[PDB]
């Protein structure tokens, strides 16, 4: 590799856009550089943000596991799109409303526990009793000191 | 083995076998067998390492300290005299770690002994830890990874301090 | 650079496998597919293609709409249930030459028939080099396509990757 | 230590009066016998350190990073011998002296007793360290990464001088235990900020501290393997040794003066963790990972507490072995491929299974898999930083999540998956490949019986 | 639950291998007769994991069920346990209808067997458990709680009722798949399928936010 | 109801008015990209298939893309008003959030030891 | 094999299989009848609940609205 | 639920709060009321190791029950008549805390009713 | 190796595909497949159990030792 | 365990139970469209047909190009490593 | 749709290829060239539970008995339930038996 075959800086003239294409192996109407912002993209195509899970299957890729060509030119993020990672396949439910209706869920179950909670179900019977002072002693209660009789009577 | 003193244990009450079935207690002949086929056997390999052990009877020593005085009877950077102290106490520091240790060994067979009355019947010896990791927290917390005596003592100090204005306030 | 007709022919397959989805049963299944398959056939003679454009654009959004959410696949297709489950054993015809003498020795039979594909393809290599040079328009191949073995005694250019390939189930 | 310094030095007449074929046998073995005898160091005591003359002492903290140092002389010379085969045999003898010279100034800088001493060992390395990065790089890189290692150390290295010899002025001795019985409170002032700082900079550069760490992802990436490994395994831990010395005589400023570095220590560790995720390049992924894992050691050294240094040492141990077997592990794939990428060859569990193995244990002590020493250090920092504040649970427990995604990554990554198609020249394993790796994670495991030997005085 | 739920593995296992690794239950079907013991296996563990009396699932979830009815609790929490109490019986019928009833949907060539020994055994062992192993450890274990023994027949009985219910639902539900009509898809059938949309959308934003973040900032 | 493609769930093909406007300037394109991936795909196979060949075929391709995610950068970076903000938003912002999240704890923490109002009754270890 | 594959056939079975599931499933339900038939009150109830409006106001301690 | 329904839709000023119950005094209209008998002593449940929360006015069944399945093991299928009665004694237990509710019920409504005639 | 069954046997009289050709033939559609899947509806397949059927198996035989176990213990408790 | 004659007859057995197909006038190399007067959405189902028969998919690029019976026979033994 | 006749010749040469390869990965007769009742059922059950029960709970037992339990609070038992009407070996004290129940 020859430094006229590595990145270079953001191209500014249209030859150097019709260069910068040749190096990357792509047709100049198909090359489009990031935004010349001071981000540090250069002259480095951006390619579509897709994941390679939306590549053709049965296509013979050259790499079958990441679905590339030997000599393509690779996303930026390719790896971020590698099969294993972010998937951007069209769903069967639009975006907006999958959220819509999660949400959605999720706010009326944490609503209906607040509800539950706040008129908690219960049986109809008084505390359950327990003998020698509801058990001060064996609770570890201070022999030393003397609670208080907690009595219960018969009904 | 070891003394009952230090690791104190309470005399065990076990029942007498009062069995109301006719059937065999399986446990029975498995500890009979137990006894036969694994206690025997391994009894009779140690009595013979014990035999080789009485040939060639040998002792070691717990090493004594004597005391040196400590760093308050120190001059300020007399390095000789701090060094003793600072010893001494870096050892006696070691040694309260293993009191707190044993301690808290108490607690927690006395936890596991006493199953389900634990609370009750442990009172004793949470007190006992209570107290012990209360003067050990007051000696050596917050004294950081480059303690010593000097700031130990320090840290006392500050103690004595607030406990003399508070006694004369009140 | 599908044309139409196959993408009409694509949208058939393909509705009819998520048909089958949601059917389940093969008599119920059978019913419906008959009906798909007629309405496909009462626009088949269509030749207005500005108007056979529209009907296959429509269809593909009425299939969006009606998409099984959770299409049965075949076990080995991609996104399958064993989809690439037997990669791991698949192990490329190279690493034998790493292998020590005595492994060697273990196959002695095998060996020799693996010395004499290794002759062929050294014979036959330089010929299927000129072949595709001489095939090759001048720009270069405009297509992925590749020819056959011309002269008796040739064998088709690039042949060795894929004739010597693993096994689907190599082990 | 004339006992280990007059033997390291007698490696240099070996290695030169050698026959020609014969210098990495004579090296490797007698560099092997020398790190046999550094196990005579494990005399500690209880209170005193094992202090051998004016000039030299070990305690708890020096011995394991003496052991660990004499230990990867012989495995450095196990894994550069192949990528230096055709080198002529004065430049050979030239590198493997080098190593030893490096080996010499670490060990009297661990066991130097007077800080100005210890300063210039500590200085010292950087020249046989700059020596081995750029004369036997293999790219052009390696100009700069010598000038961005040499600067870096020497913009903090030269204010810690001054530091030091107004100490010496100021108390009368740099003796390190002089120090501990004269020691006096530093105040509140200016002044004593910035004698705080030069105290203390110089070994942030070589830990190195977040937003101080560029220079280290262009050593890695372009030091020979012995260079990587003695830099991760070692070099690193210069800076942690000599906070956790300095840090003595800087109380109880250090309560105020640590928030700015523990701040970017525990951000650091979640930056650079999540920067491995996306990391292209093998060796700059575990040089990063390096970093990562300095942070909390870092933290520990800062927050002071017994559990926090005895968690500072054993990291810093743990993460010497697990982070040289990484790059010993990336560089065996480099001889084969030529190339640093990740993704190039991917699938090598298919290719080498037994190579696989070592990549699953060195992963598993990267991502702290109780019960390994890695766990022990990294777990030993955590419970001592929720103590300093509850809330840093949140980070440090954010950060083992990322380490793991990122360790297993590189797992993923290479070893499995599917092989790639053009790549075949996967040669079987070597011998000596596979014992450089283990000669790494058995003493790592066999640490996990008796942890007590890399837990520091505080233990 | 170790029982029976292990066993309805091990049964799915021996389906998967008699259809060449087929895990589709719209491609099974037919195999009460053709696996006979997988099938017997298969209704024992169904029974119990929907906890028909005296299985291994009834001496837990009956338990639980009654415990739960009458105590101190969360209104909201009781019903949605009952509820996904019916719900064991729905899913429960959706495996037997579809893998072991109707007629087969599999390939034609037949390759089902499952008169390997190890297969058997192994399946026999566990079925033996989940028959009897909660009616053994239950009588042995000793007491440490005071069970609540006293309540409403309708509190009683609620698990039973809501169980039974459950099945009478799953199949006029099932039976109806074989009528001759053609259903669009609810968006309660589509929740339901991509369970919740949570792997859509967490699986997808959750990577890429902190994928893009560790380039585009840390990084770069 | 029409598709709604996101970031994240993209407009299936099928459904892309694009996929059916295939004019002559659309198909001439499409040549020109598959001669490109041909021309490419035969450099490939020519060292593929080569039965000397032992070793790595280097991908021109690859070596770009790694190069580009770290060498580049720096030369083709700018400080403007848009890489300033978000160095310092993402850069310094973090350091100081949470300087103040642990010396407002700290703090807070240290006032209730100075009062005795922690409850630190077993806490002998740190 | 022992049992050979077919096509488009109900498949081969042996005598062990069939007697085995129908031996296993005869138990589950043997198993089902015999408890029910000692363990009704497991399924049904093991005491009467009581109806609490049917309780006297005498054994209640419920004095009379003039006291 | 009954009650559930009363007390949540219903006037909730007459149904017992089961958090604070009872409210009123245990001997008001309650001429002489004895004590509830504890058959069990306390070192007794302290050698049984009984959980705590099985030390109720029940315990002496739950001993019994206990001691006997130690002495009939290996039979599992012993003490069934022990563990009846100390489920029955349970499920007096249980309707003496049910008529506990009812009592406080109908005094609260006796009160509500009676400070009507208070002002009416 | 393998012998196929004669494929003329399989025919979508008797079967539910039979039904189908028969809503079908009302609109003048024509099920060109359904010989193809005849298999499944003959032989070995014909008769499945229902759902209710498939629980009670083991019914019968599970319901006789029931009663012999159970008249035996009334026998025994009768001495 | 395929033979290429057991795929042969499967493939065969499979046409033969399609109506719109002479069960006589079949052999190995008849044109779908040429020798049958099948059409296009004929030859897809055909094509569906053969992956459920053999229980696995034929890609639509593949698919279009399989016009007689003897490349479908061929086509699967290729798939599935079937030399005899 | 269907195949060219040059790209019907390509696949017809490559099938017989692929075809003679598969062929040729059978082994021969000889590979691989190796370098040089109810009773039998007993035997292994016996010998592996000698060497794996027998031989294990030799060295625990041995462990245990002469190093574990020699040190204090390493194996820790809950005491003993004690009933009333028990019997103590100890010391042959009796427990009593519990007050008189009411009738239930
Ligand atoms: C406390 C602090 C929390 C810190 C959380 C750290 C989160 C890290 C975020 C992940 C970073 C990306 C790492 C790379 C992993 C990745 O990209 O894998 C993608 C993977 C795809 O998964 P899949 O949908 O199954 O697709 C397979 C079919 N092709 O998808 C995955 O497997 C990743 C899915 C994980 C996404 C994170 C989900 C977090 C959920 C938190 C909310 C719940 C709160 C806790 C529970 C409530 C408590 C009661
Ligand atoms: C505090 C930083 C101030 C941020 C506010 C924005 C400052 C700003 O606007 O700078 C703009 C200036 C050029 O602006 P502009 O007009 O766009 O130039 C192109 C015109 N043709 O840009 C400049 O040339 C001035 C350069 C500003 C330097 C910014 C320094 C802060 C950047 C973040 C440092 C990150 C520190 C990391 C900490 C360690 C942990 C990572
Ligand atoms: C036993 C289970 C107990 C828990 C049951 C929980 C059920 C609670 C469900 C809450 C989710 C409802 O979410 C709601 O769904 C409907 C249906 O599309 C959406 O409805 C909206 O979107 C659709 C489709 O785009 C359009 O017709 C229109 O824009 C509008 O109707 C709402 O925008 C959304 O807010
Ligand atoms: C009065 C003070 C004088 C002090 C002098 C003390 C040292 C005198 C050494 C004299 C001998 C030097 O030996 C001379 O150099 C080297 C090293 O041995 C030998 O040759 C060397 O070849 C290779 C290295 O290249 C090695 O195998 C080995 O080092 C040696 O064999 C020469 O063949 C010999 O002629
Ligand atoms: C981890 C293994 C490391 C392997 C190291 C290999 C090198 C070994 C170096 C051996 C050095 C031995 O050095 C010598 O040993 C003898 C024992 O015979 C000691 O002999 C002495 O030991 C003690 C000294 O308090 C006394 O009992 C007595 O004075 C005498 O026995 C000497 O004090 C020591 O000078
Ligand atoms: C990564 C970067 C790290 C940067 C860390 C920055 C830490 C800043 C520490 C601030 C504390 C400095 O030290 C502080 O300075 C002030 C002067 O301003 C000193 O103030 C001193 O002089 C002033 C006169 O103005 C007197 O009123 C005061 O009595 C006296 O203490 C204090 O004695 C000292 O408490
Ligand atoms: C303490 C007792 C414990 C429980 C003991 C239970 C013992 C029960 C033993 C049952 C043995 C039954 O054995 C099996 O019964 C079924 C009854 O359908 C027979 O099956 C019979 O009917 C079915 C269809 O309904 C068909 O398979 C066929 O018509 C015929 O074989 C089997 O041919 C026979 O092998
Ligand atoms: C009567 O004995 C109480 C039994 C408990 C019945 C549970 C009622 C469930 C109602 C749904 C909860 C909605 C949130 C307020």
């Amino acid at each position: 590799i020859t430094k006229d075959m590595l990145p270079g800086p953001y191209p500014k003239t249209p030859e150097e856009r019709a260069a910068a294409a040749k190096k990357y192996n792509m047709r100049v109407e198909d090359y489009e550089p990031y935004p010349d912002d001071g981000t540090g993209y250069g002259d480095y195509p951006k390619l579509p943000d897709r994941s390679q899970q939306e590549r053709d299957p049965w296509y013979d890729w050259d790499h079958p596991d990441l679905r590339l060509n030997w000599g393509e030119p690779m996303h930026w993020d390719l790896d971020m799109y590698i099969r294993n990672r972010v998937d951007t396949s069209p769903t069967p439910v639009n975006w907006n409303l999958m959220c819509k209706h999660l949400f959605g869920f999720v706010a009326f179950m944490l609503f209906m526990f607040w509800v539950g909670e706040t008129y908690p179900a219960y049986q109809p019977v008084g505390p359950k009793q327990y003998p020698y002072n509801n058990l001060y002693l064996e609770r570890g209660g201070d022999p030393n000191k003397e609670p208080e009789p907690v009595v219960h009577y018969e009904i | 083995s070891w003394d009952k003193d230090v690791y104190p244990e309470p005399p065990r009450r076990t029942p007498a076998p009062s069995p109301q079935t006719s059937l065999p207690n399986p446990i029975t002949y498995l500890t009979k067998a137990f006894d036969l086929l694994v206690d025997r056997p391994v009894t009779l390999v140690r009595e013979f390492i014990e035999r080789q052990h009485a040939k060639n009877k040998y002792y070691y020593y717990h090493r004594e300290f004597r005391r040196v005085p400590d760093i308050t009877e120190c001059q300020e950077k007399d390095v000789l005299c701090m060094f003793e102290a600072e010893m001494q106490w870096r050892r006696d520091y070691k040694v309260d770690q293993e009191i707190v240790n044993i301690i808290q060994e108490r607690l927690k067979a006395c936890q596991q002994r006493e199953g389900e009355s634990h609370r009750q019947n442990c009172a004793k010896e949470l007190e006992q830890f209570t107290q012990v990791v209360k003067a050990y927290q007051d000696r050596y917390h917050d004294l950081g990874a480059h303690y010593s005596a000097r700031k130990c003592l320090a840290k006392q100090k500050q103690r004595m301090l607030a406990e003399r204005k508070a006694a004369k306030e009140a | 650079y599908l044309t139409h007709q196959q993408k009409v022919l694509r949208l058939y397959k393909r509705a009819l496998r998520h048909l089958e989805s949601w059917c389940i049963h093969r008599d119920k299944y059978r019913y419906f597919a008959c009906l798909l398959r007629a309405r496909f056939d009462e626009h088949k003679n269509e030749k207005d293609m500005v108007k056979a454009t529209q009907l296959l654009r429509e269809a593909e959004e009425e299939f969006w709409h009606g998409q099984h959410p959770q299409p049965y696949i075949f076990p080995e297709s991609p996104g399958g249930t064993s989809y690439e489950r037997y990669e791991c054993y698949k192990v490329p015809e190279w690493c034998l030459d790493d292998w020590h003498p005595s492994e060697k020795a273990m196959y002695p039979d095998y060996f020799a028939k693996r010395e004499q594909w290794k002759k062929l393809r050294r014979e036959s290599w330089e010929r299927e080099v000129k072949q595709l040079q001489e095939e090759t328009p001048v720009g270069g191949p405009r297509t992925e396509a590749l020819p056959p073995a011309r002269k008796q005694g040739d064998l088709p250019p690039l042949w060795w990757h894929i004739v010597t390939r693993p096994r689907e189930r190599p082990m | 230590m004339l006992k280990y310094i007059i033997p390291t030095i007698m490696l240099m007449p070996l290695t030169w009066l050698s026959k020609n074929n014969m210098i990495w046998v004579n090296s490797t073995a007698h560099s092997l016998l020398i790190s046999f005898t550094s196990l005579l160091l494990m005399n500690q005591f209880g209170d005193n350190s094992l202090n051998f003359s004016l000039l030299f002492f070990s305690d708890s903290l020096s011995t394991p990073l003496l052991i660990l140092t004499m230990w990867l002389l012989p495995l450095m010379l196990m894994a550069s011998q192949h990528h230096l085969s055709k080198e002529n045999l004065t430049r050979k003898k030239l590198f493997i002296t080098m190593l030893i010279s490096l080996q010499l100034f670490l060990i009297m800088t661990f066991t130097a007793m007077e800080l100005i001493l210890f300063y210039i060992l500590f200085e010292a390395t950087l020249v046989p360290t700059l020596i081995i990065i750029t004369r036997w790089g293999n790219q052009t890189e390696r100009l700069n990464a010598g000038l961005y290692f040499l600067f870096y150390t020497l913009a903090g290295s030269l204010p810690l001088l001054v530091a030091l010899i107004y100490i010496q002025n100021t108390v009368g001795s740099l003796n390190f235990l002089m120090l501990q019985y004269w020691v006096q409170p530093v105040h509140n002032s200016w002044s004593n900020v910035f004698m705080w700082l030069a105290c203390m900079m110089a070994f942030m550069v070589k830990m190195p501290l977040y937003g101080l760490h560029l220079w280290l992802p262009k050593a890695h990436v372009e030091a020979p393997i012995a260079g990587s490994m003695v830099l991760a395994a070692v070099l690193l831990k210069l800076g942690g040794y000599g906070m956790l010395r300095i840090t003595l005589i800087l109380n109880p400023m250090t309560d105020f003066m640590a928030y700015p570095f523990i701040m970017l220590s525990l951000w650091g560790m979640i930056m650079t963790s999540s920067i491995c995720l996306r990391q292209t390049d093998l060796k700059s992924l575990i040089a990063y990972s390096s970093v990562s894992h300095m942070a909390l050691v870092i933290v520990a050294i800062l927050i002071q507490t017994p559990w926090s240094y005895m968690g500072a040492t054993a990291l810093m141990i743990a993460h010497g072995l697990t982070s040289s077997m990484l790059f010993c592990l990336a560089n065996s794939n480099y001889e084969r491929i030529h190339s640093r990428t990740m993704i190039l060859a991917r699938g090598l569990q298919t290719l080498l299974p037994l190579m696989a193995t070592w990549w699953l244990l060195a992963s598993l002590t990267n991502l702290a898999l109780p019960p390994t020493i890695n766990l022990i250090g990294e777990l030993f920092v955590v419970m001592s930083t929720f103590s300093w504040s509850n809330i840093t649970i949140i980070l440090m427990g954010v950060n083992m999540v990322i380490t793991a995604l990122y360790s297993l990554y590189m797992l993923i990554m290479t070893q499995r998956g599917k092989y790639t198609y053009h790549i075949n020249n996967i040669s079987p394993s070597f011998t000596r490949e596979n014992a450089l790796m283990s000669l790494h994670i058995l003493p790592l495991l066999l640490l996990t019986l008796n942890p007590k030997i890399i837990l520091g005085p505080l233990y | 639950h170790a029982f029976f739920k292990a066993m309805l593995f091990m049964c799915s296992g021996s389906i998967i291998h008699s259809l060449n690794d087929e895990q589709d239950i719209r491609k099974m079907g037919g195999l009460f007769k053709a696996m006979p013991f997988t099938t017997t296996a298969l209704i024992v563990g169904s029974l119990a994991l929907t906890g028909m009396p005296f299985l291994t699932g009834f001496y837990s979830k009956d338990l639980i069920i009654e415990a739960a009815n009458t105590s101190y609790t969360n209104a909201w929490a009781l019903l949605m346990t009952l509820i996904a109490t019916s719900f064991t019986a729905i899913y429960s019928t959706r495996i037997i209808f579809f893998a072991l009833l109707g007629q087969p949907r599999f390939p034609t060539l037949v390759n089902i067997n499952e008169n390997n020994p190890l297969l058997i055994n192994s399946i026999k062992r566990l079925l033996i458990g989940s028959l009897f192993a909660g009616y053994i450890i239950s009588n042995n274990i000793p007491p440490t709680t005071i069970p609540q023994m006293t309540m409403p027949y309708y509190l009683k009985t609620t698990a039973l009722i809501v169980t039974i219910l459950g099945f009478i639902l799953a199949l006029e539900i099932s039976n109806m798949t074989k009528n001759l009509k053609y259903h669009y898809p609810s968006n309660a059938f589509k929740f339901s399928t991509l369970l919740g949309y949570f792997p859509t959308i967490m699986h997808r934003l959750a990577p890429y936010m902190n994928l893009s973040m560790s380039q585009k900032s840390a990084s770069s | 109801p029409k598709y709604e493609a996101s970031r994240l769930s993209s407009l299936p093909t099928t459904l892309d008015p694009a996929e059916y406007d295939i004019s002559s300037e659309t198909r001439k394109a499409q040549a020109e990209r598959l001669a490109i991936r041909s021309r490419l795909k035969r450099e490939y196979q020519l060292q593929y298939y080569d039965p000397s060949r032992r070793g790595v075929i280097e991908d021109p391709a690859l070596v770009r893309w790694t190069y580009a995610r770290s060498a580049n950068i720096y030369p083709n970076f700018r400080p403007n008003t848009k890489t300033s903000l978000l160095g310092a938003l993402f850069g310094i912002g973090p350091l100081v959030f949470w300087y103040y999240v642990f010396k407002t704890d700290r703090d807070r923490k240290e006032k209730l030891i100075q009062e005795g109002k922690l409850d630190r009754t077993f806490n002998i270890s740190y | 094999a022992h049992i050979e594959p077919r096509y488009r056939q109900f498949p081969q079975l042996t005598r062990s299989q069939v007697i085995q599931a129908e031996f296993f499933s005869a138990t589950m339900w043997f198993w089902i009848l015999w408890r029910f038939w000692h363990d009704s009150d497991a399924v049904l109830g093991h005491f009467p609940y009581p109806d609490p409006s049917q309780w006297t106001d005498e054994e209640l301690g419920i004095p009379p609205d003039d006291e | 639920g009954a009650h559930l329904a009363r007390r949540y839709l219903g006037d909730a000023s007459v149904e017992p709060d089961p958090l604070r119950m009872p409210t009123f005094p245990p001997d008001y209209g309650f001429p002489e009321r004895k004590e509830r008998e504890m058959v069990a002593t306390q070192q007794e449940m302290n050698d049984a190791q009984l959980v705590l929360q099985q030390r109720d006015y029940c315990a002496h069944y739950l001993i019994r029950f206990l001691k006997c399945k130690r002495d009939s093991f290996p039979n599992f299928l012993a003490c069934k008549h022990e563990r009846h009665d100390w489920d029955y004694c349970e499920h007096l237990d249980y309707v003496k805390r049910m008529k506990e509710f009812e009592r406080e019920r109908r005094l609260l409504q006796r009160k509500k009713r009676r400070e009507q005639r208070e002002a009416d | 190796k393998m012998e196929l069954p004669d494929y003329k046997q399989w025919k979508i009289e008797g079967t539910p595909l039979e039904t189908v050709q028969e809503k079908l033939a009302a609109r003048g559609l024509r099920d060109p497949w359904g010989r193809n899947e005849a298999w499944r509806y003959m032989g070995g397949f014909a008769n499945n159990v229902s759902f209710v059927g498939a629980l009670l198996k083991g019914f019968k035989w599970g319901f006789a030792a029931f009663v012999v176990a159970i008249g035996a213990e009334y026998y025994l408790e009768s001495q | 365990p395929l033979t290429l004659e057991g795929i042969k007859d499967r493939v065969l057995y499979v046409l033969k139970l399609y109506d719109k197909i002479d069960p006589e006038k079949l052999s190995v190399n008849s044109h779908f469209m040429k020798d049958l007067g099948l059409d296009s959405l004929d030859q897809v189902e055909i094509i569906m047909a053969m992956e459920d028969e053999f229980g696995f998919e034929i890609p639509d690029i593949d698919a279009e190009k399989l016009m007689c019976p003897q490349e479908i026979v061929d086509y699967i033994a290729d798939k599935k490593d079937v030399y005899e | 749709s269907g195949y060219t006749p040059e790209e019907k010749l390509r696949l017809q040469q490559l099938r017989e290829l692929r075809r003679r390869w598969l062929k040729d990965q059978e082994l021969s007769p000889r590979e691989p060239v190796l370098p040089p009742n109810v009773i039998y059922k007993t035997y292994r059950h016996s010998i592996f539970a000698f060497t794996h029960v027998l031989i294990p709970v030799w060295i625990i037992h041995y462990y245990l008995k002469y190093h574990v339990t020699t040190k204090p609070y390493t194996i820790v038992e809950k005491k003993p339930r004690i009933f009333p009407g028990d019997t103590i070996l100890e010391t042959g004290e009796v427990i009593p038996p519990m007050k008189e129940f009411p009738d239930q």
